[PDB]
This record gives structure tokens, C-alpha cells and sequence, in this order.
């Protein structure tokens, strides 16, 4: 059975806050299609080949 | 579940059923066939 992920229990309280002290600049990537292969068909040659 | 005074008893999952869903979600599954 596939696991959805690890279990983490945030210690929620009324007077408990977590402020980060350091930072980690990360560079991610995202691939997005933009164009497509422009095609054109010949009705005569395809249907009636020679 | 003392979140300052807000009652999330209808949004958080309910452990008194084998589906472990919230009371609002229970209404949704019993409404869409």
C-alpha cells in the first residue's frame, strides 16, 4: 500500500512559535511546452498515391 | 483541540467512524452518487 508520506507532529501550543534562523536559496526548474510541430498534409497524394 | 476559541469539529476528521472523515465531508459523499 502506497504511503502518502512521513508523519510529522507539529507541537502546537498557545505560547510557542518557531522563527527560522538561517536560509537556503534554492534554484528549481519547471518545463513548460510552448510550441508544436507545424504540419501540413496533401489531400491528393495521401488519399490517391500516384 | 483548543485553537484559540474556534471550533473545527466539523472540518477536522472524526475518529468515530471507519472512514475517518469530517462531518461535512460525510455529507458530501452521501450527496453525490
Amino acid at each position: 500500500t502506497m504511503s502518502l508520506g512521513a508523519e510529522n507532529s507539529v507541537a502546537y501550543s498557545n505560547n510557542s512559535i518557531a522563527i527560522p534562523t538561517n536560509f537556503t536559496i534554492s534554484v528549481t526548474t519547471e518545463i513548460l511546452p510552448v510550441s508544436m510541430t507545424k504540419t501540413s498534409v496533401d489531400c491528393t497524394m495521401y488519399i490517391c498515391g500516384d | 483541540k483548543y485553537f484559540g476559541g474556534f471550533n473545527f469539529s466539523q472540518i477536522l476528521p472524526d475518529p468515530s467512524k471507519p472512514s475517518k472523515r469530517s462531518p461535512i465531508e460525510d455529507l458530501l459523499f452521501n450527496k453525490v452518487t
